[PDB]
């Protein structure tokens, strides 16, 4: 095959060209996003029951739905939280590889069927079913600076004007509003309602009567009286359109002739759907747009289009409206592309310099300069063939493979140059010989390298998907590179390369290069002599070798494992959590402080702080909060003291001085999902109808008994909220009936006034918005206010709630969890310093067994995935080993010889482990993918030394030692070059600061150390390896 | 209403016996009330923490202290069925005929939830069996409506 | 039922259509609202698109719209299906 294309460089050129064309094409039609889809498919059902308590929600809504979630395919688990704000979410999480569309429709088809089983006011609100994706492309903030707009005013504007266009914009898949559109608000006054003998109920009846859509019919409708000349539509009462109208709604005609209007017993205004959440942006009112990339789209294009669309909107904004951009993955992703085109260009340059240095030839300088892009090009195509996206992971998968791509070019060319310079052959007859010397090993190398990477594609769940990105990118790059080196370069050499006449090692040459040529030709002898001496005394090194293997082993263990390394992402959060019973006022007092810190004590680094009151990662509620802090460009924040992780602990410290709050800050994780390695996710489960009190108790016990092992379990905590005082009001049925007061009148009056009530819809300026009846706040704050509400009894007499109710304080839950159907309590924690998670888990498991009867437990989330999908790392790598051996055995026609090559592996690992452990880094994914490529190259380098050596023996009839010296001599140069080019190649990443740094550091610093050692050690240890194995057998 | 006051509130409702002891040594408030007027005595009574109740009562805690809705710790104890806590409170001075804002006595609540042992004890400490809520019901009434035959016998 | 074209659009067609964006391979989207009270929204997909998957995706987005629609429109049911527009044939039935 290389001899085929040696006589046919046109064909090769065609193949080359075809590869580039597909590649260039595929570079265009290929999607761009930060990370690909990693988390397995999840679907969330969400509803809201206006004015409901956590139990009411759970018991009328959550249970009924959970109870109907059957017959759905590929479920793994189902979790739900029902809280004090009226909202339930239910999250069904499916197997990896489930079609999310299918999973979503199945879930919704079941919800549909369960719908008539839910309360009126809930089917009325509806229950939305969506895919779970915690990946925003960006977040558009919309604020008002001249204070003429409440956050409601802004939200409505955003909805009415901006939202739909952003929706329609190219590449945007979903758009979410950080507020609600307007709502017609009727703010009842119980004092007025009493002087006119009116309950909330009449107010609701009136509204449904006068804000309605009445069908009429037609004039001249079919069947007609013939001779009818006209057919028209009869158009009757339609929906109300204004506050003026709603206020003119008629409630009562007093006997004296007076009129009672809705505005006579209410204040009426355009308001919000709900008032649970207060959004502020640097202290000013705020709303927003949470925007998500669409499938197969391009983050960059889409982001650009989103901005260009907002631009077109600017001319029409009211006063003091402004767009700002507090979250944008796009400048980030830009940085990642730039840095990887750079690295792929830098490396061609490094290879050019090296190629020219040693080989001193321009016509040869070109061969790798063509081959490498051609391979990188066609790689893109095959990536598109399986439809991957240009993303953080596949891009780094390229830089990691760049070493092997470079190598195959360097190798093939250099060996032709050597064959001439040693035998005085013509370029054509030389390459035929040179290719003949390495071709089989190359096929062999491609197999051996396959068996190193391909297994990694087979890991399961979230992590597996990540490895799979690297695994596939690197196997294709490799295989093209081998194909290219068997088809293109052979031809390119044979037809591009300047002749060399026998013996001419350029020792008799000019200045730098003559000196280099002699300093190198000499150092080749020192090396030769060194190996000869090393071979005279092999025992010394089998001992040395066993020490590196121990060092490797010891180093490995004492290296912390992580998933993906933290990153100054331009933003970070901070959580606030006031205690039970705290008003939203008070929460804003804290939040304004937190905002104050970041704007004062970090004027330098903080551009904005988006404060959200009422929402929190543990729950919803008037006593919770979160602040999104946006930083100035990395170019304006230099030096570790100004990066996220610094500002974090500094802000966490200052906030520990906050009197009655729980306030800290934290950085987001890389990929928004997988949480913590060493970290676990635990579900305590009520398997026998024990109830809340008993479950809180079993929880308490499990927590307390976990706190008594700080050597395994650390930071073991409840995920949910704690019970809080509730106001229990008891209706006296007897006295209600006896006074002539209805239960339903009583209850509707209570709930409408105190909780609100969705009456119907109306039309505001062409858009359909909701109508809400509730008490004006000053009549629904305190318990004394309850008896200020009057309900009309059948006899027409006005009766105060004080006369048929009783009230007491009692504790209940403001958030109630469930897991696979049963009540539950979620428990978080991590493995203590230096322990594994399966250890910390095993203890939790052990500790849980001693819990009260009826209490069970399950592992969810990352812990679920671990408990089923980490065990493969040995088994998969055992397959590797076996195939690797098998291939090598096929290659060398020897059950024995393969050991000589396989032994090379730790020589690569030890430097990497040294280099990581040095810097203070981790055994994370990039590190591990870097290990494999380090190991790959060294395995390759070895494969060639062995093959040449063996070749000399079998063919030229040389001795063992004679061939190992000669081989190792021949193979010295191309190993120095490749390394030289690669170590430099990765250097930029090694030292990088900020802006996608943490990642580059990980891939780089573990490739560098590993390459250092695998080069130094292998040029001495591999010759030893061959000899001892050939001796033993 | 203080750093330790609130701290004590936390400790009593969760029943961290030791942390209470320390706070007690430190002079933490025994009249620290939350937003609903519950003192650490109420908290310990509602949640059934006998050691704490005994401890707090030694440290001058108010046993007839009362929430914003008129309810003393004895109520919470009687209602939620902690015999031992009821006895202690009573022995330590508790008002057995205390009426919350609805006119509901601790007898009433024990009656409704049918904790008869608590009823006898309250009866033994001289609870007015004839006392009636805002709706005018006796604990006997509560009993016949709930259909507790055994309980109604006692209340005669 | 009984609602005019402008009503049927403002309260239904709009609401649905504005939830209808971000679906795989969606070329264009025509719709209309008559005076009987009838909405018809048609999404056309790139040639090659799996028709059944297309339907499912539209089904899914329509869910988000359902509750926002008027009570009485949900009472009628709202269908989602692969569609045509051309009559293959017209079978006539008469009485001799
Ligand atoms: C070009 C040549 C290179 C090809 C290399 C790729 C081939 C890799 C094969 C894919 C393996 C799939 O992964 C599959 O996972 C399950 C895990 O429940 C394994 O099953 C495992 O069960 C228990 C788990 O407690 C293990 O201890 C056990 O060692 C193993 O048998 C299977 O043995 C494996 O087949
Ligand atoms: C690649 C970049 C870095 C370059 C340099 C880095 C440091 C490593 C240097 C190479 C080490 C090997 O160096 C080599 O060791 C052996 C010993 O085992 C020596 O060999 C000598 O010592 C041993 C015993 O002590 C004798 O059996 C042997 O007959 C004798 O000649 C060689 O004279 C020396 O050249
Ligand atoms: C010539 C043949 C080549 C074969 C040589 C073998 C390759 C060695 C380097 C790659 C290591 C692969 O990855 C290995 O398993 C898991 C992968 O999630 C890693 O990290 C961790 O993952 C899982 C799940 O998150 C944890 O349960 C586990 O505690 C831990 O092992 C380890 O850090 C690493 O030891």
């Amino acid at each position: 095959m290389p001899n085929f294309f040696i006589d046919r460089p046109i064909f090769a050129w065609v193949i080359a060209i075809i590869i580039m064309l597909a590649g260039g094409l595929a570079i265009l039609k290929l999607p761009v996003a930060q990370y690909p889809t990693i988390a397995p498919p999840a679907v969330t059902i969400s509803a809201s029951y206006p004015g409901a308590d956590a139990k009411t929600v759970q018991d009328t809504v959550t249970q009924v739905i959970e109870q109907n979630m059957n017959g759905i395919d590929n479920l793994m688990y189902m979790s739900s939280n029902s809280d004090s704000t009226g909202t339930v979410q239910i999250t069904l999480t499916f197997e990896s590889g489930t079609d999310a569309d299918i999973a979503q429709v199945q879930v919704q088809n079941k919800l549909q069927l369960a719908m008539p089983l839910l309360p009126q006011e809930v089917q009325q609100q509806g229950v939305s079913v969506e895919k779970s994706s915690s990946s925003f492309l960006m977040v558009v903030g919309v604020i008002n600076t001249d204070g003429t707009m409440t956050q409601e005013d802004i939200s409505d504007y955003v909805a009415a004007n901006m939202k739909d266009a952003i929706s329609r914009t190219s590449g945007v898949g979903d758009v979410q509003l950080f507020g609600s559109q307007y709502a017609m608000r009727i703010w009842m006054n119980p004092n007025e309602l009493n002087k006119f003998q009116l309950t909330p109920v009449d107010v609701i009846t009136a509204i449904k009567a006068q804000n309605a859509q009445v069908a009429a019919g037609q004039l001249g409708g079919t069947p007609p009286v013939k001779g009818q000349q006209l057919n028209a539509s009869i158009i009757a009462q339609t929906r109300l359109t204004s506050t003026e109208e709603f206020g003119k709604i008629l409630l009562k005609v007093n006997q004296d002739g007076s009129r009672v209007l809705l505005r006579d017993v209410a204040k009426i205004e355009l308001g919000g759907e709900n008032y649970d959440i207060i959004a502020e942006f640097n202290g000013q009112p705020a709303s927003g747009l949470g925007i998500k990339l669409a499938t197969g789209a391009n983050a960059l294009d889409t982001a650009a289009a989103i901005r260009a669309e907002l631009a077109k909107m600017e001319p029409f904004f009211p006063s003091g409206l402004k767009i700002v951009y507090p979250y944008d993955t796009t400048p980030f992703v830009k940085i990642s592309i730039h840095e990887v085109v750079k690295t792929l260009v830098e490396a061609i340059i490094l290879v050019f310099l090296v190629m020219y240095l040693f080989l001193q030839n321009f016509r040869a300088t070109l061969i790798p300069t063509i081959a490498v892009p051609v391979v990188l090009l066609g790689t893109f195509a095959v990536l598109a063939a399986f439809g991957f996206s240009i993303n953080t992971l596949t891009m780094f998968g390229m830089v990691l493979a760049i070493g092997l791509l470079v190598d195959d070019a360097i190798v093939v060319v250099e060996n032709v140059e050597r064959v001439m310079a040693e035998e005085g052959l013509p370029p054509k007859e030389a390459t035929r010989k040179s290719m003949g010397q390495i071709q089989g090993a190359l096929v062999g190398i491609a197999m051996v390298l396959s068996a190193v990477f391909v297994p990694m594609a087979f890991f399961g769940g979230s992590t597996g998907a990540i490895y799979r990105q690297f695994s596939i990118t690197i196997v294709s790059a490799m295989a093209l590179s081998v194909l290219v080196a068997l088809i293109l370069t052979p031809a390119l050499c044979a037809t591009m390369l300047k002749p060399i006449a026998k013996g001419d090692h350029g020792e008799g040459k000019k200045g730098f290069f003559g000196w280099f040529n002699r300093m190198f030709e000499k150092s080749t002898h020192h090396y030769t002599d060194s190996v000869g001496g090393i071979l005279r005394s092999t025992g010394r090194y089998l001992v040395l070798y066993l020490i590196i293997v121990v060092g490797m082993a010891y180093l490995f263990v004492r290296l912390p494992s992580s998933f993906l390394p933290d990153e100054d992402q331009g933003v970070f959060m901070t959580m606030v959590q006031l205690p039970a019973g705290a008003t939203q006022e008070r929460t804003q007092k804290v939040l304004n402080e937190v905002t104050h810190y970041y704007l004062t004590k970090e004027k330098n680094n903080v551009e904005s702080v988006f404060a959200v009151n009422g929402f929190n990662f543990a729950g919803r509620g008037q006593n919770t909060g979160i602040a999104f802090v946006s930083l100035k460009d990395w170019a304006d924040r230099p030096g570790e003291e100004n990066k996220v992780e610094a500002i974090t602990m500094r802000a966490t410290r200052a906030f520990s001085q906050i009197k009655d709050a729980m306030v800290f800050a934290f950085n987001l994780p890389a990929i928004v999902e997988l949480g913590t390695a060493t970290g676990f996710d635990f579900e305590l489960i009520d398997q026998a109808g024990l109830g809340h009190e008993k479950l809180t108790q079993a929880r308490n016990q499990l927590l307390a008994e976990a706190a008594k092992h700080p050597d395994m379990l650390t930071s073991v905590r409840p995920n949910g909220l704690e019970d809080t005082p509730q106001f229990k009001i008891d209706i006296d049925q007897e006295k209600a009936q006896a006074l002539g007061v209805s239960i339903n009148d009583i209850n509707t009056t209570l709930g409408a006034a105190w909780g609100g009530s969705y009456v119907n819809d109306f039309i505001d300026r062409g858009r359909v918005k909701k109508v809400y009846v509730m008490s004006e706040a000053k009549y629904r704050m305190l318990p004394d206010d309850i008896g200020d509400w009057y309900v009309r009894a059948a006899d027409g007499q006005m009766v105060p709630f004080s006369a048929f109710s009783s009230s007491r304080w009692e504790y209940g839950s403001p958030r109630l969890e469930r897991y696979n159907g049963l009540p539950s309590m979620e428990i978080l924690g991590q493995a203590a310093p230096g322990k594994s998670t399966g250890e910390a888990m095993e203890l939790m498991e052990q500790l849980a067994s001693k819990l009260p009867t009826g209490v069970g437990y399950d592992w969810t989330g990352m812990s679920y995935q671990e408990r089923l999908s980490g065990n493969q790392a040995p088994s998969l790598y055992a397959i590797s080993l076996i195939v690797v051996f098998l291939c090598l055995a096929a290659l060398y026609e020897s059950w024995s010889i393969p050991f000589s090559v396989m032994l090379v592996v730790p020589l690569g690992v030890i430097g990497a482990l040294l280099a990581a452990t040095f810097r203070g880094l981790t055994n994370d994914v990039y590190f591990q993918v870097g290990l494999l490529t380090t190991i790959g190259l060294s395995a390759k380098n070895a494969i060639l030394i062995v093959e040449f050596a063996k070749d000399l023996m079998d063919k030229e009839g040389k001795g063992l030692i004679e061939a190992t010296l000669d081989a190792v001599r021949m193979r010295l140069r191309p190993i120095l070059m490749t390394s030289l080019a690669f170590i430099l190649g990765v250097m930029p990443l090694v030292i990088s600061t900020g802006a996608g740094s943490g990642a580059q550091n990980a891939v780089g610093t573990g490739v560098m150390g590993g390459m250092v050692t695998a080069t130094v050690l292998a040029i001495f240890f591999v010759p030893v390896f061959f000899v001892v194995v050939r001796r033993r057998f | 209403g203080s750093d330790l006051g609130k701290k004590l509130l936390e400790a009593a409702r969760a029943g961290r016996d030791d942390e209470v002891r320390i706070l007690m040594a430190n002079g933490a408030d025994v009249n620290a009330a939350d937003v609903v007027g519950w003192t650490p005595l109420h908290l310990a009574a509602y949640w059934g923490h006998l050691e704490i109740v005994e401890v707090l009562l030694k440290n001058g805690a108010d046993v007839n202290a009362y929430d914003t809705l008129g309810s003393t710790p004895l109520h919470l104890a009687a209602h939620f069925g902690h015999l031992e806590i009821v006895e202690v409170l009573l022995k330590n001075g508790a008002d057995v005929n205390a009426k919350d804002d609805n006119g509901i006595t601790p007898l009433h609540l024990a009656a409704n939830r049918g904790h008869l042992e608590i009823v006898e004890v309250l009866l033994k400490y001289g609870a007015d069996v004839n006392a009636q809520d805002k709706f005018g019901k006796t604990a006997f009434d509560i009993s016949i409506n709930n259909g507790n035959e055994d309980l109604a016998e006692i209340l005669q």
